[PDB]
């Protein structure tokens, strides 16, 4: 898997590949790893499929009731703490990383890391097996003040670059743009991926 | 062990402590870790004491055969290569970690040789269980083209930091200065611990020990 | 350790070694390996030192509590059975304790061997510890039920003495007790090398 | 390591057991009894691991005694064998399993003599004759050879001696003396110990 | 935590005349990977005490949460009593030992610096409940590289000024960046004096690579 | 796999005299080949007539020490009197055996006065077995100092020797000389010797120096 | 440990113009004592002795393989070996088995043949020579021996003082070792004579 | 370690970081991993220091005698086969990767990979622990027809990008430019490294 | 598991060994001899692992016999014990080590009676009395108690009887018969087997 989130002025862009594997076998080649936790709050799934889906199901439930009690959309910090606490309490039994990003009236567009029960805000963040091969790329390619389109292009290029190199990553790139107005869903097909040196 | 090397304006300084440990017990309070290879090549040994002793003895003996045949002063590159090719062959089972310092026609040189047979040419180095205490002093205060006494001082301080900070190191600081004109073996150059004094009243009056048998063999 | 106990015409002789070791190091040259539970009830100790001390002190507490409840002393059979039930509750826990519950009650002299497994044997002769085999050899050779109190003190003295000689985990002193009808009497606390030297010097 | 034997006749059950209480390489006791009277007409012979045996046998004994006191009559050898099995089998998958191998001999007024064999796993088998321990490997074939269902007690005692003599000739373990007992219509009868 | 994930390296500490200074790089490593090069590993506990932490970051963040709340809890009372640096060190020792005894340690080695009633405080607590006070501390690999330099200076001059202590810490961070393969050239210097706790960052030590030309 | 123990070294020693008891220790605390601190004395004052020496895993040393401290207060509140040296020893055995299956990796040597005002020493193993002693050594250099205590303080292996009982002055000189020998040969013993003296008058502390390496 | 299978202890000590060597006499397998008169010190010259602790089979083997080389050496050289040279002979003999060694840790005690100036040393099981100017120990009770030697040893000890010191350091050390004992033997090596004494030691 | 080689018209550019570690300890912080095998042939060392130096010592020896017998400078293919054969024969006992690059009158500037006894010619190649984090970068940044200077910046940027992310990589960067004219040696100090996003 | 015993007097050596050849839980033989005559005045009693014992003892026997044929005189008990020791110790670090435990008894015209103890590691000890096997744990202390160096052969047989009786009373192994032999100035003399019926 290769997951990625990028903050911009009015919100966030989140991306993921589409490969679900079981050893060297592709089980699902078109999985959408960008799972909604609330209207305007999403998480990118990685690691154990069963663990990631379980944590997402519980976080969306906790956040739904939290939102209805505060008579307000939950804060992205609250959604990040929700996921983080589950990942931390069960870190010995869970083997999943759920990146949390979205939008708020208070702090606007924010990107969070939940790796092993930790919590960290990032201008952009990457995860999954595929992220290992694009650290140098994202370090060279990231520039602050990127537009939502520039964020989608940074996310698409970085994920395609990882998809080529990583056996556990491939398929299609799913893009999601969370903003005050709402959420936009894009899909970049395996035919339409950006091309780079592949020999 | 805390063994260390330095390359100054007119040569090389080699430092070593005097502790030999046998599993948390100090066996020797003053052993010699700076060994002769050739008149202007010395080597510090750290690790399994028999392995450092014998690999240093063998290369010194090979360098005597080298110099006798060539008729020239040995090169420090030769001692480095003879040592590496021997250690590599033994796949790290010969546990000698060495600091080779010396002066030949091409100037002063300092090398680190590891038990598996890897080496590097360095301006300063430290090996042994106390290498990090010495390497901190060297990194903190090494400047190139130092004077004889500035380097001697820095080296003493580097070995002393290891003597005090490493449980596997202690005793005195032995040192060797190597210049174009030869080597000065400064044994017990520094003693970070002043002579330990007791009020020893452990005299046994003759006869206290019960003897069962006594045979005396006169000699000539 | 080397503990031994034997019934005979004049009661029950109980002798113990005094060595405690940690690997090859001797932690204690002299340790008391006999708990005096009451004037008529003793316990010998071998195995894990902490297990021996705590468990036998727990039997003693229960023996003392029995006397306060009934106004009578506990029998040798109930005290030995009590200890083996404690051991049984901690089966598989890794306890190590070998003991002989020696005493005198309404049914005469009593000697029981109790083990960490919950073994409980009544008998007229036992030996426990790392040197028990050496003690059994000397004891068996000179034992006759009609032994004098002084002749039995020599049999118990020599049995431990020779076992400390061959067993590296036995040494120090012999602590020997004689269990009579009106309670025990601590016979002696004698240095084993002095005894061995006395026997060597007699050759 | 220990030895148990049973030979059931038309109207009696003959049983024998070694008398050694051993620990490590030493024979601590030469006069150790391994049979536990459960009822007037029931004996439970029990062999196995160090503590487990007395602990298990005595729990069954006390419960068979509690049945006698509670109801006024005793358990039958069948009910007493099945009750022994229920407890052993219930501990099998528990934290504390008992490593006991036992034999239950008994005489019922309605069903006659019965001899039962129980595994340490708690498999229960009714057998005309049985043996437990390494000694069973050397004696089950002697019993196979000479045992007949009409065997008189005097003849069974002779057959038992041949099995015990076989352990002296070929068994590496020193089993010198054995307890011998017969259960019949009049109860448990102690016979002379077979000694060597 | 039986197996740490993101870990922090050495945390440095040295008391001076009028307070204590503590230092730590801003790196979280996933093995050899410098995964987070800008995370703070230092925390202001209260007005007199500050804590730096080596080892697992998720466990440090958890302790930062638990401590942070304890301070808030105390401050609601407003009774003129507050946790001394020494009391935070005592609590933290009991906290680590308790988790260690349940065979579920918090994978950290921490340094607590403080200043209460004119006295400087510097205490060490590890994942097993081993605690002690010292004039200078260095966790992790720093116990081999930096502690010999701190002790070397403290042997010559036992009482250091705030400036001498600060320059000594900058010299130690430069050595650690050269020698520790799990360090980064980005760090924080936190100082506790009469005025209270002051965390400074991000800092970097100038490097010299002239030895490459030798 | 995580190990809940670490060896932090250090040597403790106690001597029971006619009207006194000495409990002494080095001040070194270490781990591996590192020194944590050079000022870590292993002597803990429990009552005005009872001192304890603790050595082994420092985490367990700190804990067992706070538990002993808390238990004495509890006993004082319950009985309206201070625990005697013998009651502290008997209690420590039960506390140590309460951890029979997850021991306190601590070597304890209690030293103080008995109810007759004489010297009392009680020595323990990590799991709770103890006995009263004339003297005893514990900790990293335990095996170096114990044979010399057996000889010089117990008069062992000496025939035709006058058995003069040890005086406070003579025992203090012996503690100072044995810790100097322990510091010469044991890597875990050094920096300083902390000595606690217990007499009818109370507790005094003396601190002599040992090798820094 | 392999070295603790047989047990035992050996020690050597320097004096004025004399040198001492001592060892226990136990021969046992694990916790069982077999004999009380096992030889662990072997003469290598008039004033030169070697003591071997450790595995009894390798104590005997090393002493015999060393005597073979020594005899050949003295025959080819026409001289009695110098103490330092015997140390180098043992180091080379032991180091030959570096990757499969003999389980013995020797101790050498002798007087120089011209100066009569003492010499003491010890070698680890792989033949690492170590000369000291005070004492050397080797055995299962090395920790006990170091404690006794460090406390009891004094610089210029007369032969009589050296005898009391090495005797007391061996007796009290070995008396705290379960697998060492059954008597102690001491050799005092002077220019004029060798004095061999067996001490009256504990037998447990 | 992070090693890299790039082919260009008149030859090759080879680069390496300078870290030599032993666990988490930096043993030598300024070691030159670009070892000459012949006048215009070099190899970049990675993996076990003892194994890499041993193979290089033997390859330089075999190539020196080979060159003197053919009365010609050895072909870079011959030097690549020399290194490959040693790495292949001893692949169970060696744990080093020696990249081989240089110049020839025949084939000009060539880059070879020797990983585990294999042989492959590459337009550019990367190696060592640090290479794992710059695959996506080199895949995006490589363009054919690069000048020697462009090759040097590419090599500098990719190695600095890996040095920052890799704990086993660091120090200075050593650059080497092998051409018909000769060999050029450059050293980019830790102070002069190119800067990218490092948070 | 097996049993060897030796008691040396002023002018003789008394030795005994069990007669059991056993496989698994069965006593295959009741009349098994474990002593091997090396010379006219030397016996090698040998116990240990399954094959190792006969293989090792017979190799030494034939080599001691080859010495007699080669030189016209026999090895002394000392030279024969040291030769046994050299071979056993030489196989120790080899592919094929022998798991054998033995006693060498013998009588020399110059040095008198000698009894040697050797474990499988090849440590050689000269002892006034010795025993091998688990039985040695129950009998070494009986020998410690009653053995004196002036013990007459008639008395040494009563001592050996006390040791063998101890194995019947306390040893868990069935060892009911034993071979008994005395070596003196006139060679090896077979005595009556000590049996327990
Ligand atoms: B990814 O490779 O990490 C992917 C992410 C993921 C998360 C939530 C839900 C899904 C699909 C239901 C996928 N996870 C996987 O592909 C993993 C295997 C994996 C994990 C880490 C690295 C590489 C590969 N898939 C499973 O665990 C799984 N899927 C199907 C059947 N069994 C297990
Ligand atoms: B040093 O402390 O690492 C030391 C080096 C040494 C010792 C004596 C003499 C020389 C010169 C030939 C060098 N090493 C030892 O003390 C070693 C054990 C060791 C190994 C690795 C790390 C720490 C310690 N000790 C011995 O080899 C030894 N000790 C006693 C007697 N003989 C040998
Ligand atoms: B004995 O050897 O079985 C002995 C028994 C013993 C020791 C001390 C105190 C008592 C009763 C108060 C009994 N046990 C030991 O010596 C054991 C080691 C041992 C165990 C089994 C067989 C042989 C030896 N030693 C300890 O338990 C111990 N040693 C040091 C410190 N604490 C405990
Ligand atoms: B690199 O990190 O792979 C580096 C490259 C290298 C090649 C030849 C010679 C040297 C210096 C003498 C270094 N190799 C190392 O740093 C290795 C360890 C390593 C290996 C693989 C990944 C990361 C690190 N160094 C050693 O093996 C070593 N160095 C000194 C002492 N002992 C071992
Ligand atoms: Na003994
Ligand atoms: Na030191």
């Amino acid at each position: 898997t290769t997951i990625m989130a990028v903050e911009f002025d009015g919100g966030v862009v989140m991306g993921s590949d589409s490969r679900v594997s079981a050893g060297e076998a592709v089980v699902n080649r078109v999985f959408d790893k960008l799972s909604p936790l609330h209207e305007r709050i999403y998480c990118a799934l990685s690691g154990s499929a069963a663990d990631a889906q379980a944590v997402a199901d519980m976080a969306a439930y906790q956040l739904e009731l939290h939102g209805i009690e505060l008579e307000e959309p939950p804060l992205v910090l609250a959604a990040a703490n929700v996921v983080r606490n589950i990942s931390y309490k069960y870190r010995e039994d869970l083997s999943a990383h759920l990146m949390v990003a979205g939008w708020d009236q208070r702090e606007g567009g924010q990107v969070y890391g939940t790796l092993g029960g930790m919590l960290t805000r990032q201008p952009f963040a990457i995860g999954g097996s595929g992220s290992t091969f694009i650290y140098g790329y994202v370090d060279a390619a990231y520039k602050p003040g990127m537009s939502p389109e520039e964020c989608r292009r940074f996310t698409t290029d970085a994920i395609a670059l990882a998809m080529s190199r990583d056996g556990s990553s491939g398929g299609v790139i799913y893009l999601v743009t969370i903003t005050a107005a709402g959420v936009d869903h894009r899909v970049i097909l395996g035919n339409e991926l950006p091309k780079f040196y592949d020999e | 062990t805390t063994i260390a090397g330095l390359v100054f304006q007119d040569g090389v300084i080699l430092g070593a402590d005097t502790r030999a440990t046998n599993d948390s017990v100090v066996a020797d309070k003053s052993c010699e870790k700076i060994h002769f290879i050739a008149p202007k090549i010395y080597c510090c040994g750290a690790g399994v004491a028999a392995d450092a002793e014998m690999t240093t003895r063998m290369v010194a003996s090979k360098m005597e055969l080298h110099a006798l045949s060539t008729g020239r002063e040995p090169r420090v590159a030769t001692v480095t290569r003879i040592l590496r090719q021997t250690l590599f062959r033994y796949q790290g089972h010969v546990g000698a970690s060495l600091i080779v310092g010396g002066v030949d026609l091409t100037g002063p040189q300092l090398y680190g040789v590891h038990p598996h047979g890897s080496y590097s040419r360095l301006p300063f180095t430290a090996l042994g269980s106390g290498q990090d205490a010495a390497l901190a002093v060297l990194e903190d205060r090494f400047q190139p083209n130092m004077t004889l006494e500035a380097a001697q001082g820095l080296l003493v301080e580097a070995v002393t930091a290891g003597i005090l900070g490493d449980l596997g190191s202690g005793g005195n600081v032995d040192a060797c200065v190597i210049t174009k004109t030869g080597a000065k073996l400064l044994r017990t150059l520094s003693s970070p611990t002043e002579p330990v004094k007791r009020s020893g009243r452990y005299h046994f009056v003759p006869g206290t020990t019960a003897v069962l048998t006594q045979t005396v063999k006169p000699l000539t | 350790t080397t503990t031994l106990a034997f019934k005979f015409q004049h009661g029950v002789i109980a002798a113990v070694d005094s060595r405690a070791s940690a690997g090859s190091y001797i932690s204690a040259l002299r340790v008391n390996k006999v708990i005096e539970i009451n004037p008529y009830l003793l316990g010998t100790m071998s195995g894990c030192a902490a297990d021996c001390q705590y468990w036998e002190r727990l039997l003693a507490k229960e023996c003392r509590l029995y006397y306060l409840r009934n106004g009578e002393r506990i029998s040798v059979s109930a005290a030995s059975k009590l200890l083996s039930n404690m051991m049984c509750q901690y089966r598989g826990m890794g306890l190590s304790m070998g003991s002989m519950i020696c005493g005198w009650d309404k049914k005469g002299p009593g000697l029981y061997y109790v083990d960490e497994h919950g073994t409980r044997l009544s008998g007229n002769m036992f030996s426990t510890g790392s040197g028990n085999t050496y003690a059994y050899g000397v004891m068996d050779s000179g034992y006759r039920p009609n032994l004098s109190p002084e002749e039995a003190y020599d049999l118990g003295r020599r049995a431990i003495a020779y076992a400390t000689h061959r067993d590296s985990y036995s040494g120090g002193v012999v602590n020997m007790y004689h269990m009579k009808e009106d309670g025990w009497v601590k016979v002696e606390s004698t240095d084993v090398s002095d005894l061995l030297h006395q026997y060597r010097e007699a050759n | 390591m220990e030895y148990l034997i049973g030979i059931q006749g038309p109207d009696y059950v003959l049983v024998a057991s070694d008398r050694v209480a051993a620990s490590n390489i030493v024979q601590m006791k030469d006069d150790h009894d391994k049979m536990f009277k459960m009822s007037e007409k029931i004996l439970l012979l029990c062999v196995g691991e160090a503590g487990d045996t007395v602990q298990f046998a005595e729990y069954i004994q006390k419960n068979v005694q509690l049945y006698k006191m509670r109801n006024g009559y005793e358990l039958s050898p069948t009910a007493a064998a099945n009750f022994t099995r229920r407890n052993l089998a219930d501990c099998l998958r528990s934290r504390t399993p008992y490593h006991v191998n036992l034999l239950l001999a008994g005489y019922d007024e309605h069903e006659g003599p019965a001899l039962y064999y129980m595994d340490y796993l708690a498999a229960l088998a009714k057998a005309p004759f049985a043996a437990h321990g390494y000694g069973a490997f050397l004696t089950l074939s002697i019993l196979d050879r000479y045992y007949t269902p009409t065997i008189s007690r005097e003849r069974a005692v002779e057959l038992l001696r041949k099995c015990l003599e076989e352990l002296q000739k070929r068994f590496i373990l020193n089993l010198p003396t054995f307890s011998v007992r017969i259960i019949d219509k009049n109860g448990i009868h102690d016979l002379d110990n077979i000694s060597f | 935590t039986q197996n740490p994930m993101v870990t922090g390296t050495s945390v440095l500490g040295v008391k001076f005349e009028g307070g204590v200074v503590i230092a730590a790089d801003m790196l979280g490593s996933y093995g050899s990977l410098a995964r987070f090069r800008n995370i703070s590993r230092i925390m202001r506990v209260n007005n007199s005490t500050m804590l730096g932490a080596s080892g697992d970051y998720a466990d440090f963040q958890y302790l930062k949460q638990v401590l942070g709340q304890m301070v808030i809890d105390e401050e609601l009372l407003g009774d003129g009593h507050s946790y001394s640096p020494r009391a935070i060190h005592s609590w933290l020792t009991r906290a680590m030992y308790s988790r260690r005894s349940k065979m579920n340690p918090l994978w950290n080695t921490m340094v607590i610096g403080g200043y209460a009633d004119g006295e400087s405080f510097l205490g060490y607590v590890d994942m097993l409940g081993v605690a002690y006070e010292a004039p200078s501390l260095a966790t992790g690999y720093g116990a081999y590289l930096a502690q010999p330099l701190l002790r070397e200076v403290l042997e010559k001059q036992p009482v250091l000024s705030q400036t001498e202590a600060r320059d000594l810490v900058e010299r130690c961070m430069r050595v650690l960046y050269y020698r520790d393969a799990r360090s980064y050239n980005r760090f924080q210097i936190a100082t506790v004096t009469e005025k209270g706790v002051e965390i400074e960052g991000p800092l970097s030590t100038e490097t010299n690579w002239d030895i490459a030309h030798m | 796999r995580f190990s809940p123990y670490v060896f932090n070294g250090g040597t403790i020693l106690a001597i029971a005299g006619e009207d006194f008891a000495i409990v002494a220790s080095d001040t070194r605390l270490s781990e591996g080949f590192s020194i944590h601190t050079r000022d870590s004395p292993k002597c803990y004052k429990l009552t005005d007539k009872t001192v304890i020496g603790c050595s082994g895993f420092h985490g367990d040393c700190l804990t067992l020490t706070k538990i002993i401290e808390a238990r004495l207060k509890m006993y004082k509140h319950s009985n309206n009197k201070a625990m005697t040296t013998g009651a502290i020893a008997a209690m420590l055995s039960t506390i140590l055996y309460s951890r029979r299956f997850f021991p306190y990796y601590v070597y304890n040597i209690i030293g103080g006065l008995d109810e007759e005002g004489k010297g009392a020493v009680y020595s323990f193993d990590p799991v709770g077995s103890y006995q009263r002693d004339s003297f005893k050594a514990g900790g990293s250099a335990s095996a170096m100092l114990q044979p010399l205590l057996d000889n010089q303080v117990g008069f062992k292996n000496m025939q035709n020797v006058e058995h003069v009982p040890l005086s406070l002055d003579r025992a203090m000189r012996l503690v100072k000389d044995v810790f100097i020998s322990a510091a010469e040969r044991d890597v875990y013993t050094g920096d300083a010797l902390r000595i606690c003296i217990v007499t009818k008058e109370g507790i005094r502390e003396e601190t002599v120096s040992l090798r820094k390496d | 440990s392999i070295m603790s299978y047989n047990g035992g202890a050996v020690m050597a000590m320097k004096g004025k113009n004399c040198v001492a060597i001592a060892a226990d006499r136990r021969f046992g397998i694990q916790a069982q004592m077999v004999t009380t008169d096992f030889q662990k010190i072997f003469p290598m010259g008039d004033r030169l002795y070697i003591g071997l602790a450790g595995l009894a089979t390798d104590v005997q083997t090393v002493a015999q393989r060393l005597k073979f080389r020594l005899n050949l050496y003295e025959l080819k050289e026409g001289r009695q070996i110098k103490p330092y040279t015997l140390m180098s002979m043992v180091a080379n003999l032991l180091y030959e088995k570096r990757f499969g060694p003999y389980y013995t840790e020797p101790v050498i005690a002798g007087l120089d043949p011209k100066t009569f100036k003492p010499f003491i040393c010890s070698l680890d099981l792989i033949g690492c020579p170590m000369v000291t100017d005070d004492f050397v120990v080797s055995g299962t009770c090395a920790e006990q021996m170091y404690g006794m030697c460090e406390s009891l040893w004094e610089p210029n000890m007369d032969p009589d003082h050296l005898f009391e010191t090495i005797s007391q350091a061996m007796l009290n050390a070995v008396d705290r070792d379960a697998v060492s004992g059954m008597g102690v033997i001491v050799h005092i090596i002077e220019k004029d004579k060798i004095t061999t004494r067996t001490l009256k030691a504990r037998m447990d």
